[PDB]
């Protein structure tokens, strides 16, 4: 479970490699959930790069690193759109 | 010097229409009449999508970082480094 900060986060490029290959790294063995909260912003997006490329470049490897967000319901843009009585499926 | 000398005659046969000589003068009458009223073939030289090449090129700046550490780390494998250690 990673957590940082999300609207006001800034980073020496030294801190920025480790998130590309030790998280990854230690992330893709094992099997691992990275859980995180679920935001665009700061940490958590450098986290959602970081494995998403890895996907890109693993050249139809089997299996993805699987991530489950969490975040709060009030504090969502557009999140009228998400609402569907019925199953949205 | 043969490998490398192997790709012009398959060019110049990739360029070539398809008809022995004594049928070559059907080829030459199209496209003599096609380039009287008005690019490489797609097989060898095309400018592909933009969604595509961007796609394309993080694949490789991303295998670049890939390449930089093996090298580094067995340049940090001769002995002379080991020595001004």
């Amino acid at each position: 479970s990673v957590t940082g900060g999300a609207k006001n986060f800034n980073m020496k490029p030294r801190l920025k490699s480790i998130f590309r290959r030790g998280l990854v790294k230690v992330a893709q063995t094992t099997g691992a959930w990275i859980i995180t909260g679920g935001s665009h912003t700061g940490v958590m997006k450098q986290v959602g790069e970081a494995v998403r490329d890895f996907s890109l470049s693993s050249s139809y490897k089997e299996g993805e690193l699987i991530t489950i967000g969490v975040a709060t319901w009030g504090t969502v843009h557009r999140r009228e759109g998400l609402i569907h009585p019925t199953g949205s499926f | 010097i043969w490998k490398f000398q192997r790709h012009d005659l398959i060019e110049e046969y990739h360029g070539r229409p398809a008809a022995p000589p004594p049928f070559i003068l059907l080829s030459h009458l199209q496209l003599f009449i096609k380039r009287v009223v008005l690019k490489r073939h797609k097989q060898l030289k095309n400018k592909l999508e933009k969604n595509e090449e961007a796609a394309l090129l993080s694949w490789e700046i991303y295998l670049k970082e890939n390449y930089l550490q093996n090298r580094q780390f067995q340049q940090k494998q001769r002995p002379e480094q080991k020595i001004e250690d």
